[PDB]
């Protein structure tokens, strides 16, 4: 029922505790959404669970924005 | 300086080598030169002994075959190290004479051979036993009593009604007898509870620098005989510490903790209050002591350093261990 | 020394028993003897009233059937204990008038009935309010201000441009307004950033011994009214602490932390900086406060002590928890 | 009351001035507090939109920040370092003392260099040497034969023990104790026997030490603090610790004896460090680090499990303490499945 | 030998009290000196012996001896 | 490709940060090889993964020396 983009943004929102209106595709986890170093790791783990996937860390270090989180899941 | 044979006697050590050797001081095994005595406790340094340039080395009977200098043979080289360093101590006293600039109340009682350093302040009713030495800039509060042979380095603060035993030593910046942290909550406002208990410190106690030992609320904070406490410790109101216990640096104790005899509390431990730790307990460093300890032995807590990127994953998995626990249960079912 | 009846009325408590009983002081239940008043808070100890030698006991209405002596009945025995302990306080003052050995700058401005202990040093431009007491050996730095009724025990250091409100109390060895830990890095070299903000302490603030409160870099470190701070604490530059917050011993706060009102920070907690903690938050002891706290309530961290042999395996397993996690996923997959 | 033309300040800071060089700058202030005559700075680009709100006469910033400026701007590459320099130029901090107080007690064998100041009721022991321009704050104690190098300064109520050496241009805050006995004791059948601590403390040049810190003297050889080291408040540096040049130690760190720390390290506040071991150059330990083992490779290292809601934490704690059971059930399930 | 007795035994073992202190109306916290981890541990103990899983919302309502007995009885 | 002695000794050396001269067969981990409180436990884990085996706690507490380690692994 939910799109991939919706599922990714929902999790970013719940994990960083921000309003869905703030989860902009250009938002940076750290600079914009105020993620600390643990938050981003917890964020990735939550993405692995939602989409039942594994994220090699070399890719995971590239997931620093909303768009980047979507792109990994997307293959985009 | 002292003849090695004369030192060996005072140390109850069996001498192997020239007793006429003049010893001038103690030094480390790597720094020792002619005229120095050193010691060995670790048998790994046996084949290293040829490199050492000490005039004499304290060691055991089993170490004797490897000796490459005059040797003092004892049962406990480390203890022997302590005694011989005491014999050859270069440490000055915190003061000699009574300083013209010291301010001493007329009702204070001084024993024989008391020394009081420059600008120290001694309050009314204070009693200082024979050979007491009060460092420069100290404060000793009203009616406090310091037993014979005890010594305070500079800038130590002793509050009122404090009692200190004989042959104690307290390093600089330490505060003994401040108000325990006592307040009653009145609808969100804090109301001060005067702390009218005291601190009772026994004999042969040594306390480090910038340590705080608070006075009791009604009954006393008590430091047993032969206790040693390192720097930066917080000993709260009505803590009772049993004889010969050691407290390493940075330990924080809550009020009304009772600690038995012969304990060792590792540095940076944090100990909950209104409970008891029994005799002969060791707590390793950074111990989180939440509960009473009723049996002797060694106790520990804490997860040590990891590379930061490893640590982030560790912390996240631990914080979510409940979920991991549940995933485990369900999986235990699916194959039952 | 006071008559029980007078004591009851000053405590606004209900007298039950001979009002002519003379109370000479406060004592714990176990220590109390004739002349002593004590109190009971926990109904667990009602039986113990039958063994208590106090002339009077402060208790509640539901405790009164259990009484075996004169009693004062109130709603909050512990708050009443605090008040009667104030009435019967034996604690002396840090100083009595102005000592001839005090060094006081000619431009210092003293209110009425100010006391200053032996060898205290008061700098230029300092203002001390009415009834202020400065203990022996203190330093009060340039242009600092200390509000009416405030008191410093011996050997407290106050830096320059510090403001302290009314009726505060600071115990010995405490240092208020030292430089914040402010440095810029120049290719590995540290370059000092002068800290030209101040510290502002509100009214009725009580601070323990060997606590350090740094001055701000530019704007000020701020301690609100009615705050209580225990020993061995570090309050870094530009920390702001809301009214009536309590901080137990050995707490370390990073710079630019803002803490709300009515918080209770458990001892030995470590608090990250540049962030906020809202009103009505309790952090239990040794708390690792890494993130802001936006909702009131109680928060904790730490894995408590275990026998050393057990801890070893615990710690090793936690450090490899990620491998446990993988083995778990790999097993869930195999089953399904 | 400092007073400096903005052009003259820019010149001293090697900054490119955009705006009126005749502006008179009287001090540094925060963006929120700055008034006319104040200079301030900005590092975080999040404050760009904030610039309009600011009442400062000038703001130190980067080239990229410039289009957002609404005041005279000083453009530099490193605004935070420039802030440090301009803060120093306009520093209002007083000195711990000036001249030699009559109430000071100075042993006649003490040597004082040129332009030495010594505060009221300070106590200087025999054999002490104080270099040129040294400043000893009120109520300090400086012990026998200790040596303090040129330009070094002690705030009030610092304690320096005997035989201590301090280099040039150091700064030590109040209540700090340098050279107390290390925690040295031999056990004799349960009784502790004191081991005299006859080593020293050797502090390098340009070292800054915070307040209520204790640095113990060595047992035999010395405790050593390298050049350019910075140490915050309430730290315990035990006997025979060696700290390499330019290392930073934040508040409340506890270090065990005979620890060796390399150069350019950053030790996070409230960390606890085991002894008789070595940490190499360029290691960062984050706050509350439990440093049990040697560190042989540069990088960042961390420990600790952060706060949770108390109800949640209770369950987390219980589960971690029972983690061996969990490990055994997991293994048990693996062998069953296979 | 009964549920009531097996529950009462585990409780006493868990809280270090005698089998006569374990009255049915006894509160773990207020009567039996339970600490912050005691009740969580007790619940884990009961879950193991009686082979059940107790949800966190019920667990926080098990503050007395009788409430514990009642729960186990209702769950096999 | 390595004999059991060579494998076991290599694991110990890696865990204890010691050279292969140090790693004699009579060597005790704590006394001679300077291991700490977590090293023995973690070393035992290092063996369980390298050898793809599972050492019971009962057996694990007797591995304190290099020779005792090798001796278990030959089994
Ligand atoms: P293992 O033995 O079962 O456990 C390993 C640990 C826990 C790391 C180890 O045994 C241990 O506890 N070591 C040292 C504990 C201690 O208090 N050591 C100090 C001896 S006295 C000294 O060094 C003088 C100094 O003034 C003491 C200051 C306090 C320093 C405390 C460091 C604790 C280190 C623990 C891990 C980070
Ligand atoms: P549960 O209640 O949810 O959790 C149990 C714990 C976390 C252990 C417990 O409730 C707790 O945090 N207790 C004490 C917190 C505290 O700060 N207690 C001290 C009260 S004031 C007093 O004792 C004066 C003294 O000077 C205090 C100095 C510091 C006291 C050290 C705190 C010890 C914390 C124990 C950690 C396990
Ligand atoms: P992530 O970045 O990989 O990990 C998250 C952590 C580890 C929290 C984070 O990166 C971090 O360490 N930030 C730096 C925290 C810090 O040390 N802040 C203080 C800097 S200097 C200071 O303010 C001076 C003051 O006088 C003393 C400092 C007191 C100690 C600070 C406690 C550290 C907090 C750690 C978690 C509770
Ligand atoms: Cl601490």
């Amino acid at each position: 029922m939910s799109t991939i983009e919706e599922r990714v943004k929902k999790i970013i929102g719940e994990q960083l505790g921000v309003k869905q209106e703030e989860v902009t595709n250009n938002a940076s986890f750290v600079e914009d959404l105020g993620a600390d170093s643990l938050d981003t790791v917890e964020l990735v783990m939550a993405l692995e669970e939602e989409f039942d996937t594994e994220i090699p860390d070399e890719e995971a270090e590239k997931i620093t924005t909303v768009q980047a989180a979507i792109d990994y899941i997307n293959g985009h | 300086s002292i003849r090695l044979a004369d030192l060996a006697q005072q140390l109850d050590a069996e001498l192997h080598g020239d007793g006429d050797i003049v010893i001038t001081g103690v030094a480390s095994m790597q720094s020792a030169q002619t005229g120095h005595i050193t010691f060995m406790v670790n048998p790994k340094y046996r084949e290293h002994l040829g490199l050492c340039q000490a005039s004499a080395v304290v060691m055991t009977q089993d170490d004797l075959p490897f000796a490459k200098s005059a040797a003092l043979v004892v049962k406990n080289p480390y203890l022997t190290y302590a005694r011989m360093a005491q014999i050859l101590d270069t440490t000055p006293q915190p003061a000699q004479n009574i300083a013209p600039s010291a301010v001493i109340d007329a009702t204070a009682k001084l024993g024989n051979n008391v020394s009081i350093g420059a600008n120290a302040v001694i309050e009314s009713g204070v009693e200082l036993g024979d050979n007491v030495i009060i460092g420069a800039g100290c404060f000793v509060g009203k009616n406090s009593k310091i037993g014979a042979g005890s010594r305070l380095w500079a800038n130590v603060t002793i509050y009122h009604e404090i009692q200190i035993g004989q042959n104690c030593l307290i390093q600089s910046g330490t505060v003994v007898g401040a108000d325990g942290f006592g307040y009653a909550n009145d609808r969100g406002n804090w109301v001060k509870i005067p702390q009218i208990g005291r601190v009772i410190i026994g004999d042969r106690v040594e306390i480090g620098a910038c340590t705080t030992i608070d006075r009791g609320a009604l009954d006393d904070t008590i430091i047993g005989n032969g206790v040693i406490i390192d720097n930066q410790c917080q000993i709260a109101a009505n803590v009772v510490i049993g004889d010969n216990t050691a407290v390493a640096g940075g330990v924080i104790m809550a009020g009304s903790l009772k600690i038995g005899r012969y304990c060792m509390i590792g540095g940076a431990s944090v100990i909950n209050g209104h409970m008891e730790i029994c005799d002969k307990v060791t707590v390793t460093g950074m111990g989180m002591v939440m509960r009473p300890i009723t049996e002797p032995g060694v106790y520990s807590s804490g997860i040590p350093l990891q590379p930061n990127k490893v640590w982030r994953k560790t912390a996240a998995l631990v914080m979510n261990i409940d979920d991991m626990s549940k995933r485990l249960k369900s999986l235990e079912r699916k194959v039952n």
